Parts: structure tokens; C-alpha cells; sequence
């Protein structure tokens, strides 16, 4: 091996600067390995500061390091293992089996970095993805190979929403999936590992139709940044080289943003607005652009986003808001209304909803719904002071319908048989359009409002009407 | 007579309501305006502190 | 006697050998020294200043290695030599810390004689993996009815106590410790929780009262009190949660189940803020260094419910965050909220409203865990939540001169009674077996009619009545932990019997 | 040999000396630079190494020629203590600023001292009666306690304290310390005169009070170590004389504020709202050296000048941490004309409990809080609509609370001059009765004007007769 040896010069948190000797200087974005009783500490080369000294970011805890410690260079950006021998095991930031699956890799490794496909590579899509979740199906239909985006705040049962998607869509889909967790709890981790072993997606006998890359919040901020890149490359290997349809899931990208903001300060970059990195736009951009359906395989990414304190004017959610194809907002208010899905319907916009894409009928039904719900919200203030008085009878029926619709959007989740107890309903998209159409016509205005609440399709709604009637 | 008094009284009341609400608008407006300036100042302090470092 | 012990202490001093590494202090003051030398040096090592001060080392620089003092500035002087301890920071950990107040270093500050330590451990230890964990199958009930029913607390789980400062903020936590007396008195180690109350940033007088309170309720005999009083160094304060954590890990490792209260975690953040600003690290949002998030996250994730293979040993955590101005949009509260597995918002207005506990149930969640509460209590409080949610909705509607219809006022009337039912006086934990009846009565609307003033009387008397006749019934609730048909009927009849008289 | 030096820099009142000989300085030493304006006392605060200290200078630094001879007096500034401190007002160094000539001393003690140990702590709660209805009712003080006031901008922050001094400290026999950090000099002279007049200072006799007074004029650095000086005087009484002390501090905002001035110059990157990054430690040291230990029970009273009237500012925030009672007084309640201006929903004490002031007191307090909380809640509705549009049941509560609000204003004896209304000192035993009656609506049947600015319940009755005329 090349004698690219550097002696550490400054351990100042994650930032560790190395002093490679003259004429043997690494290249920016290389990977340094340092033998330690902690295995090999990996330092990712991120700047040259001249005079044969680089400033690199650590991927592991920098406690108990020695100032002047010899550093070998393995060169280039960290090379993970890729294959279909990456299917079904927990792969840590640097790739190690954190589930003791022993050697991981098929025959190949790939670098953590990869370039985003060029404009020429891009190939337009406009498919459809039925989730069975009625609100999603009617008011913001997803599309296969999409870049679905789960904007929501803290603890919107964010994992739970995703869990429903995995339960239905992943098992259903033939494409491989990669569940990547960036800075999520080991509590959540143990549950997810167990749950997806149970749903059999992770089949511990046969091949798993999913891989896991769990990066947790206990890992250093530096390591947290490069959980994302690692997972992304596994997905790229599927997308490109295996050619397969993918159905990526990543969690949570605020942790990616946040991680980058933290080490930005440490890198010496003067903080930008709301303390975020000045490189915020482009760092996000590199991740987002890399994920795309090209001539090669279709990555059906579902990307979680955490909106700090439900403030969407904050630059970190707001920047992400542009970058994702099919935004969905899961709001606290709606959660509080007891509606799980917590999806805020008027605040969920999708480019995939169109009177051509899903056709005029689907569109028209949803357009009437949107207006109806918006009317109810606008009138809520009138009801607050004025009450039912100088408010039209017609308006009152619309209000009543909106309350019915509001709770018709309420339907349980199968993965909330433990977070509720009523089993979820995968209601066919066409059936949902029809069933909602009926409501708008007022064909079921004899049905109690609460007989729309937390049940499935029209057949179920009628059944719960009867149940309540008794 | 009663109904006429009811409608007459509400007209008087709702007029007086409008005045009282207006005062509250003015008070929260000043608070809003000051607070807006203050947010800018607080952000600036963070920026200066960063620049100094 | 005292002479022999002193003779032992002097006798225990004897000889030394060549001290490796030296370096000379130069600039120094604030509490942050920078020494020249110490070429070999582990990061986070403890280095003995010749003044007497011991200091961890947080900056290794190709100039001057920055050793954060754990002692007073006045002791330190220019060009002093510092000789490296040769140990990354470490804590004595053992059984003897039970029944001891200890400072961050681990020396008894209550001076009940030097600790009996079964080991030493390291202050930074990374969180247990995905592999060594079991899902939370063991409740831990605080004995506060609102908490147990509405926000169920399970061993392992990190549950965040957040709200306006010292509005009995400490007292909410202390109640939990007191109800853990009930298991403590009992038997079976895994059905016992040991309890570590960590006090950072609080005045000596508050702490002294607290230890006194714990001795008063005679709940001191299974507690470890880790303290870092207000005067004490910002470095010692920063190190204080992490050294508490290791003491907890000794329990966790033993397979013992225990609970660690980190009160106030907010004061750790202030400490790290100071530490960073005098290490001249670029300051983060609101001048808290950015890796405050990292600091808090690594700390909190060390508590866990381990796998059956890994002995199940559940360290349970309760962080306590002071909310300055009651606005959680501040950087440190926002950060913590993400980290924690539940939030238990307390509101000041409700304290004044006379709801004591003043916990705002609208803002309080336990986002995970539901096998974290007793099956019986889950059944009864099934619609306790719904009724309360409805009460909240109806009450909101009632504002601004809306003339309520009778149906809404059925809800309102029912709702009001529930609110009176929840209230509990400070330092008055209850037995869950006797919290199940009270909720049964309320939820089954037997209290709805009962006059608002005498609800408290009803509660007291009802409990006495249940003690009198249906003490068999209470024993069963303890024994089976899920209400059977027989119990439901017995309970229904009993409750009915007590509605009048 | 003389640790001579030269003044390398005079950057504000943060002079830096460069000691010649390699005899070391030590942090928190004191240095005397002899000036033709008399000596100047500086205190070593940083070592920059290579025999260059950076020193806080207590008194003004005008005139200094860069390269001015120094002599190191060694160790922190030493006050002079004794019984002779009593009846003397002293400069930071300890020189009589009341010019009562040489203060004979036994022990001269270092300004800095270590906080007494956790073991030495002792906690008690002997209910001190202030004779102020609002104080007693809502959050009674107790002996050895640390009492807190969070008065607004010139809300008679001093006036509230003066009433307390007039009542409590003339009902206290033991020693008492008055420490006024950066207070307006003219008010201090009035205070000095009043104390001499009321014999608390009896210059012929002995005084059961001692005083340290720091003018608001005084340079920031002096004000910074005014506290430490006073704190030593208190320790001498607490420890050496053993006698139970009392302590008054006004304003401890000045302690923080001064710190914020020096820190930047000292060389510190400042925390939010400009506050010193050493705020927590400095506050910590000051407030843990004030404590009731086996040695003595020192009841302490701390006054916070809330800056810009924002209590969420970091300096008020860290004060809230170190108190056993607080009685926040706010400008709004002052504007409403209620003197005293104590917020009734922003007062707390650990000394309010049913096992302390009894179940009846606690019950009385519960109702007071509930009524007032309701009253604050309906402030929106009251403004938007009419008060008649309030629900009838609520309208009774509101009327009761309106009365309660007015009732709470009690004329003060030091305010009696200023207001013109003769003061009222109402017994604690009387207070419980008075509010109890109001809660039972007994005397709720007479105007709000009657309840306004009067003493006990009986006084309200008499004032009803007066009002009726």
C-alpha cells in the first residue's frame, strides 16, 4: 500500500485535521482509515488547508484519540458493499454488519459519492401508485418511480405512516426496497427490525425484498451525514446496475439537513440563515437530483421530512418543499381531530393530480371535495361568533357534508391495530373515487357523521351506520 | 315592541363591538410591528457573533 | 478508632515513580487552561494540574492543548506543570451508590463515608444497538392518575417532562420516585426499579431540601442522588449527566431495571454553551454549540430495554426541560422533543386553574407504549381519553356567548367531573389498584350527577368504602391486572352503591 | 521581592500589567498601582502567560500612563470586619464612605470565599410575617430563606424593599446587612438618613445593621465586586459572630449587568442578548455563598431590575433558579394603580403549602388563584363585548375578582409619604380572616372603590360608611 501517512494534528470534536507528509497528499473526498482499538476510524477528506494538512470529518467518536496518530489513506470516497447480497441485513454507516450477518458484499463495492444523472439521462414518468390510504388516493395520488415526500412535524407518528406504506406497498411491489434510517432511534430501530422480520419482507430464510441501513442519532453528526450517501448508493446499484424497480424509503431528511448544518459550523463555514449551512441548497440538491427515474430503473422514493415545530416558513423544510415531486403534509391539528391519517388535505398538493393524469372524473370528484373542505374551514369563523343564524341552510348542509367527509377521510391503519385496534382498509382507488362521489351527491346524508369516522369504504360506512343505529 | 328592541339593541351593541375590537387591532399591530423588528435584530446578533468568530 | 482510621489514611500514602508527560500552563483563566506540551495525550483524558485541579481535555491543538479545569482558577497559576492522569474520564460505579448523594466525580457530598464501588466505568459510552433490545413489555406506573392513564410510562422509554420552571417541576418527578417505593418495599429485582435522581444546576438549598424530602418520605434507601450544584463548575456540570449515565449503566448491565431522572437537562445545555464559548468553538443557534443536539442525543439513547438475551435490564429515562417563556420553539426544547419518545407538557395556566397536576393533556402524548400500562386501566381509560377530548372540544365551543344545547352540556357536565377526578396533591402517590375504580366511576358517568364541590369528598370516601367492603376486589385488581367479567360487575355494583351514600 | 510591573495596556477598565520578574501572579490577586490620585486597586483576573496579567480595575482608569509601576499586594481585596462594620457605610476596599473615620477591625477577610459545603446546609421554614397582605396571602416568606423580587423599571423597586426593611428588620434583633449595588446615590442618602433617624443605625449607640453602598455612578468593575465585599460582611456575622443575619441586595441585576460590561473587554465571545458567557458560574458563586447553614441562618432578599421589562431575558432567568420565594412585580399592575404592584399569578413560594401555612390558608389561596385566573381569562371577552354580555355566573366571579384586585392594594408606610395615604400594616392572622370573608362573599355587597387602597376587612367596612357619606 501507498505510504500516505498523516499524523493527526488537532482533535477538536468531529473535525480532525491530519498532517500528511510531503508529496503524498490525498485528494478531496478521499477516505482515510486510522487503526484504533475501535476498529478503523474513518475520516472523510473534506478540505485542503494547504501545507500538507487536510481538514477531514470523522465518522466515529473522536474520544481517546492521540494527537499525531498515523493515518493510512484508502483513497476516494468510502466504498460500501453493493449487490443483492446487500438484501436483508442491517448495514451501518461504513457498511459493517450491525446484525452480525458476517461478510456483506456480493462481488462489488461502490463509492458513497455518485454524480446526479444529467438532463439527457432524465426520462419523464407519470405513472400511478395506489396506496389504499383513501386520502392519499383521492386527494393526492402517488405515481410509481416518484419522489413522494412525507412532510410533517415532530411525532406525527411519522414512522407509523411510513410503516403503513411498507406494510402494503412494499410487500405488494416486486421491486426491491431499501429502508434507510438517518438519525432515528434504536427504539424505533428494534421495532422496525422486528416488524419487518414479522411482515416477512425481511425473510430470514429466503432473500429479503428489502435491505436495511440503520443510522441512528447516537452516531456522530459526521457519520449521520454519510448514512444518506451510503443508502443512496445501494439504491443506485439497484436502480442502475441491477436495473430493477426500487421502492426506496429514507428517514428522516431533516436529520440529514441538521447534520450538515452542525458540521458546517465545525468546518468553519460562517452560519447562514437560521443557523443552517450556506451550502444548504446545493447539499440538498445533490441528494435529491441523485434520486431520479432515468432510462435505468425506477426509484420509487418515499422521503420523510420533519418540519421543526410545524413551521414551514423555516428554510430547511421550505427548501425541501420544492425538491420533492409529491408533497403531503401531515398536520398536528388533524391528528388532534383524531384523524389518523393526519394528512391535511388542503395543504397536500401533488403534481400528479390532474384532469388528464388521473382523468377528468377523478379530478372533478376531488375538486368538489377540495372546495367543500375549504368552505367548511372558511365558515368555521362565522360559526364561531355568528353561529347557525345568518348562515345559509345550503351552507349548513355543506358544513354537515364536510364533517362527514372529514371523518370519511378517517380510516384506520393496519399498523395502528397497536396504535388503535381497528384494522386498516386498503380501499381500491377507483372505489374510493366512486364512494366519495356518492357523499358529494348527498346520497349518504342519512348516515351519521361518526358513521364515517375511522372506518373504510362506503360499504363499511353503511355498516357502521347500522352498528351505530343499534 | 320586544323584537324591535332586540334588533335595535344588537345594532347598538355590534357598533360598540367594532370600536372595541379596533382598539385591540391597534394594540396587537404595534406589538406585531415591534416584534417583527426585534426578530430581525435577534437574527442580526447571531450573524454578528458568527462573523466575529 | 479515629486515630486508627487516620493512621490508615497516612499509611495509605507511600512512594511514587517517574511521571510521564508534562506541560506548562501559559494563558489560563476563565476555567480553560491551555498548556504547552503533552504530546502524547488521549482525548477526553483527565490531566492533573500541579495546583491540585484535575481537568478533562477537550481540545488537542497542534499548538496548545486545552484542558478544561474541574477546579477553581485561583488555585491554578502561570507555567504550572500538569501531569496527565492517564485516564479518559471514568466514574466509580457500584451498589454502594444506592443510598448516597454523590458529586459528579462520585465523592459523597453527604459524606456518608466513601462509596463502595464495584467497578469504574467511562463517562462516554455509546448507546446499546438495535441488536440488544426487547420491546417494552414492563409498565412502570408513576401513581399519578393522569400520567398512568393518559401518558403511560414503560421501562426503557425516554419520556420528556417539559414545562415552565420550578412550577413544582421537580415535584412531578419526585412523585414518581415515591410511587417506586411501592415496588421497592416489595420483592423481585426485575419488578423493582432503582432510581437515580440527577440534579444539575440547582441551588444547594433546593437540593438539600430534596434529599431531606426523600429521607422524610423514607424513600432514601434505594436512590442515588447525583448532584452538581449551581456554584459548581460549568465543566463539572457538562460532565454531570454523562457520569450519572454510567452509574445507571451499572444497573442496566446487572440486568436490574432502574429509572434515571435528568433534571434539568436544560442546565446541561447551558453548561455546554459556556464550555464551548470558552473553548472558542464557533457558537451555534442561540449560542448553544451545534453539537448540543449530538450531546443530548447520545446521552439519552443510552437508556434502554435490553433483549432477553441481554438480561432485559431496563434503564428508563425521564429528561426534564425547563421551558423559558413556555415556548418550545427554542432550539434546545425543539432538539429534545425529537430525541424523546414521549412529551409530557405541563402548563402554568392550568396550575393556576387549580388543576394540580397541571399537566396539559392536550399537549401530552406517549408516542409509543401502550403495553406500558395495566390492561385493566387501559380498558377503563379507553374512553377517558375520548370523553376528555370531547370535553375540550365542547368547552372551546362554549366560549364567546354560545348558548349550549343539552347534549353538549351532557358532555360538559361529564367532562368537568373528570377534571376534578384527576387532581392529586403534591407528594401523594396512589395505588393503581385503587385508581382503576375511580376511573370506572367517572367513565361510567356515575360522578356526572354528583355535585362538583363534593367530588373530592366522593373520591376520598369511595376509596374508604372500597377499602371497607371490596378489599377482596382490590386484591384481585392487584393479582390479575386486567378486569374480568366478575370484576367489572362487582365494580359496577359497588360504584352504583356508593353514588348515593 | 516586589512584583513590579508596568502597565502594558489600558484597554478600558481592563488594564493589563506585565510583571517583570518571573515571580508568578495568581488569579484573583489584587495589585496596588500607586497613583498621585492615591492608590488604584486592580484585581488579576486572567493570566495571559509570559508574565502578562490582565486585571479588572475597580476604580477609574483615567490618567494611567502606559508603563506605570505596579506592586502586587497579593490575594483578593481584604475588607475589614468587626462589630465596627455595623454603623458604617464602606467603600469596596472598605474605607468609610460616610467618613466616620478608621474602622477598627479584628479580622480583614478576602472578598472571595468558597460556598459552604452540601453537608453544612440546613433547611428550615419559619414563616416570617411582613404585614403586607399580598405577600402574606400569596407567598409568605420564611426565615433563612432567599426572597426574590422581580420589580420593573423604577417601580419603586427600592420602595418595596424599604417597606420590608422598615417592617421585618426592626422586628429582627440579629445582625442585618444592607448592600445596594449601583443604586441612585440620592436615594441612598435618604436611606442612610432614614436608618439613622429610625435608630437602626444609631451612631451614638450600636447599630444592628451594617451597610455597604455602591453608587450607580461607580465604575462597572467596582460594582462587580461590591457584591463580594458585602457577602464577606455577611459571612462574618453568619460565621464568626454566629448571630442570625439578614441581607438585602438591590439590584442583583447590577451584578449581572456589570459582568456583561467587563466580559467583552476581558476577551469573551458574548452569549445571547449580549450576556456574559460566564453568567451561570458567576451567578452561581454569588447565590451559593448566601445560604442558611449550621453556622447561621441568613435570610436574604434579592431584587432584580428586570431589563426592558422582559423576564425571559437570561439574567432574570438564572435568578429564578436560585430563590425560595419570588414576588414578581410588573409595570402593568402598577399602571392599574395597584400599589403594591405584585403580580398575583406570578408569585410563588415553596413556603406556601398546606403543611406550612395550614390547610385553611392553602384552601384560601386556592380560591384566590382560581378567581383571579378566571378573571384574567375573561379579559378578552370583556374587551371584545360588554361586561354585561358575560355569563351571569361568571359575572359574579368577575365582580368578586374585581373586588379582590382592589382589596389587595394596602397602603405602605414608606409609601405613606408619597401616596399621602396613611400606611396599613395588617396582621397575618388578620389577613387570613379578611380574605376568607371576601371568599365567603360577606362583604361583597359594597363598592370596588371601597376595596381600593385600604387595609384590613374591618377597614373596608368602615370605609364603606365613609364612602356612603
Amino acid at each position: 500500500s501507498t505510504p500516505i501517512t498523516g499524523k493527526v494534528t488537532a482533535v477538536i470534536g468531529a473535525i480532525v485535521d491530519v498532517h500528511f507528509e510531503q508529496s503524498e497528499l490525498p485528494a478531496i473526498l478521499n477516505a482515510l482509515e486510522i487503526k484504533t482499538p475501535q476498529g478503523k476510524l474513518v475520516l472523510e477528506v473534506a478540505q485542503h488547508l494547504g501545507e500538507n494538512t487536510v481538514r477531514t470529518i470523522a465518522m466515529d467518536g473522536t474520544e481517546g484519540l492521540v494527537r499525531g496518530e498515523k493515518v493510512l489513506d484508502t483513497g476516494g470516497p468510502i466504498s460500501v458493499p453493493v449487490g443483492r447480497e446487500t438484501l436483508g441485513r442491517i448495514i451501518n454507516v461504513i457498511g459493517e454488519p450491525i446484525d452480525e450477518r458476517g461478510p456483506i458484499k456480493s462481488k462489488l463495492r461502490k463509492p458513497i459519492h455518485a454524480d446526479p444523472p444529467s438532463f439527457a439521462e432524465q426520462s419523464t414518468s407519470a405513472e400511478i401508485l395506489e396506496t389504499g390510504i383513501k386520502v392519499v388516493d383521492l386527494l393526492a395520488p402517488y405515481a410509481r418511480g416518484g419522489k413522494i415526500g412525507l412532510f410533517g412535524g415532530a411525532g406525527v407518528g411519522k414512522t407509523v405512516f411510513i410503516q403503513e406504506l411498507i406494510n402494503n406497498i412494499a410487500k405488494a411491489h416486486g421491486g426491491f426496497s431499501v429502508f434507510t434510517g438517518v438519525g432515528e432511534r434504536t427504539r424505533e430501530g428494534n421495532d422496525l427490525y422486528r416488524e419487518m422480520k414479522e411482515t416477512g419482507v425481511i425473510n430470514l430464510e429466503g432473500e429479503s425484498k428489502v435491505a436495511l441501513v440503520f443510522g441512528q442519532m447516537n452516531e456522530p453528526p459526521g457519520a449521520r451525514a454519510r448514512v444518506a450517501l451510503t443508502g443512496l448508493t445501494i439504491a443506485e446499484y439497484f436502480r442502475d446496475e441491477e436495473g430493477q424497480d426500487v421502492l426506496l424509503f429514507i428517514d428522516n431528511i431533516f436529520r440529514f439537513t441538521q447534520a450538515g448544518s452542525e458540521v458546517s459550523a465545525l468546518l468553519g463555514r460562517i452560519p447562514s440563515a437560521v443557523g443552517y449551512q450556506p451550502t444548504l441548497a446545493t447539499d440538498m440538491g445533490l441528494l435529491q437530483e441523485r434520486i431520479t427515474t432515468t432510462k435505468k430503473g425506477s426509484v420509487t422514493s418515499v422521503q420523510a421530512v420533519y418540519v421543526p415545530a410545524d413551521d414551514l416558513t423555516d428554510p430547511a423544510p421550505a427548501t425541501t418543499f420544492a425538491h420533492l415531486d409529491a408533497t403531503t403534509v401531515l398536520s398536528r391539528g388533524i391528528s388532534e381531530l383524531g384523524i389518523y391519517p393526519a394528512v391535511d388535505p388542503l395543504d397536500s398538493k401533488s403534481r400528479l393530480l390532474d384532469a388528464a393524469v388521473v382523468g377528468q372524473e377523478h379530478y372533478d370528484v376531488a375538486s368538489k371535495v377540495q372546495e367543500t373542505l375549504q368552505t367548511y374551514k372558511s365558515l368555521q369563523d362565522i360559526i364561531a361568533i355568528l353561529g347557525m343564524d345568518e348562515l345559509s341552510e345550503q351552507d349548513k348542509l355543506t358544513v354537515e357534508r364536510a364533517r362527514k367527509i372529514q371523518r370519511f377521510l378517517s380510516q384506520p391503519f393496519a399498523v395502528a391495530e397497536v396504535f388503535t385496534g381497528i384494522p386498516g382498509k386498503l380501499v381500491r382507488l377507483k372505489d374510493t373515487v366512486a364512494s366519495f362521489k356518492a357523499v358529494l351527491e348527498g346520497k349518504y346524508d342519512n348516515i351519521p357523521e361518526h358513521a364515517f369516522y375511522m372506518v373504510g369504504g362506503i360499504e363499511d360506512v353503511v355498516a357502521k351506520a347500522e352498528k351505530l343505529a343499534a | 315592541q320586544g323584537y324591535a328592541a332586540e334588533i335595535s339593541a344588537r345594532r347598538n351593541a355590534m357598533d360598540n363591538a367594532s370600536k372595541n375590537a379596533g382598539d385591540m387591532i391597534n394594540r396587537y399591530s404595534i406589538l406585531y410591528n415591534r416584534t417583527r423588528q426585534a426578530v430581525i435584530t435577534n437574527e442580526l446578533v447571531d450573524i454578528i457573533t458568527g462573523a466575529s468568530s | 478508632e479515629v486515630s486508627s482510621i487516620l493512621e490508615e489514611r497516612i499509611k495509605g500514602v507511600s512512594d511514587e515513580a517517574n511521571l510521564n508527560e508534562t506541560g506548562r500552563v501559559l494563558a489560563v483563566g476563565d476555567g480553560i487552561a491551555r498548556v504547552f506540551g503533552l504530546n502524547n495525550i488521549q482525548a477526553e483524558e483527565l490531566v492533573e494540574f500541579s495546583s491540585g485541579v484535575k481537568g478533562m481535555a477537550l481540545n488537542l491543538e497542534p499548538g496548545q492543548v486545552g484542558i478544561v479545569l474541574f477546579g477553581s482558577d485561583r488555585l491554578v497559576k502561570e507555567g504550572e506543570l500538569v501531569k496527565r492522569t492517564g485516564n479518559i474520564v471514568d466514574v466509580p460505579v457500584g451498589p454502594g451508590l444506592l443510598g448516597r448523594v454523590v458529586d459528579a466525580l462520585g465523592n459523597p457530598i453527604d459524606g456518608k463515608g466513601p462509596i463502595d464501588a464495584a467497578g469504574r466505568s467511562r463517562a462516554q459510552v455509546k448507546a446499546p444497538g438495535i441488536l440488544p433490545r426487547r420491546s417494552v413489555h414492563e409498565p412502570v406506573q408513576t401513581g399519578l392518575k393522569a400520567v398512568d392513564a393518559l401518558v403511560p410510562i414503560g421501562r426503557g422509554q425516554r419520556e420528556l417532562i417539559i414545562g415552565d420552571r420550578q412550577t413544582g417541576k421537580t415535584a412531578v418527578a419526585l412523585d414518581t420516585i415515591l410511587n417506586q417505593k411501592r415496588w421497592n418495599n416489595g420483592s423481585d429485582e426485575s419488578k423493582k426499579l432503582y432510581c437515580v435522581y440527577v440534579a444539575v444546576g440547582q441551588k444547594r438549598s433546593t437540593v438539600a431540601q430534596l434529599v431531606q424530602t426523600l429521607e422524610q418520605h423514607d424513600a432514601m434507601k434505594y436512590s442515588i442522588i447525583v448532584a452538581a450544584t449551581a456554584s459548581e463548575a460549568a465543566p463539572l456540570q457538562y460532565l454531570a449527566p454523562f457520569t450519572a449515565a454510567s452509574i445507571g449503566e451499572w444497573f442496566r448491565d446487572n440486568g436490574k431495571h432502574a429509572l434515571i431522572v435528568y433534571d434539568d437537562l436544560s442546565k446541561q445545555a447551558v453548561a455546554y454553551r459556556q464550555l464551548s464559548l470558552l473553548l472558542r468553538r464557533p457558537p451555534g443557534r442561540e449560542a448553544y454549540p451545534g453539537d448540543v443536539f449530538y450531546l443530548h442525543s447520545r446521552l439519552l439513547e443510552r437508556a434502554a430495554k435490553l433483549s432477553e438475551k441481554e438480561g432485559s435490564g431496563s434503564l428508563t429515562a425521564l429528561p426534564v426541560i425547563e421551558t423559558q417563556g413556555g415556548d418550545v420553539s427554542a432550539y434546545i426544547p425543539t432538539n429534545v422533543i425529537s430525541i424523546t419518545d414521549g412529551q409530557i407538557f405541563l402548563e402554568a395556566e392550568l396550575f393556576y386553574k387549580g388543576i394540580r397536576p397541571a399537566i396539559n393533556v392536550g399537549l401530552s402524548v406517549s408516542r409509543v407504549g401502550s403495553a406500558a400500562q395495566v390492561k385493566a386501566l387501559k380498558q377503563v381509560a379507553g374512553s377517558l381519553k375520548l370523553f376528555l377530548a370531547q370535553y375540550r372540544e365542547v368547552a372551546a365551543f362554549a366560549q364567546f356567548g354560545s348558548d349550549l344545547d343539552a347534549s353538549t352540556k351532557q358532555t360538559l357536565v361529564r367532562g368537568e367531573r373528570l377534571t376534578q377526578l384527576l387532581k392529586q396533591n403534591q407528594y401523594s402517590p396512589l395505588a393503581t389498584e385503587e385508581q382503576v375504580p375511580l376511573i370506572y366511576a367517572g367513565v361510567n358517568g356515575h360522578l356526572d350527577g354528583i355535585e362538583l364541590s363534593r367530588i373530592g369528598e366522593f373520591e376520598s370516601s369511595f376509596l374508604s368504602y372500597l377499602k371497607s367492603n371490596h378489599n377482596e376486589l382490590l386484591t384481585e385488581i392487584r393479582e390479575k391486572g386486567e378486569l374480568s367479567k366478575e370484576l367489572l360487575a362487582s365494580l359496577k355494583s359497588a360504584t352504583e352503591s356508593f353514588v348515593a351514600t
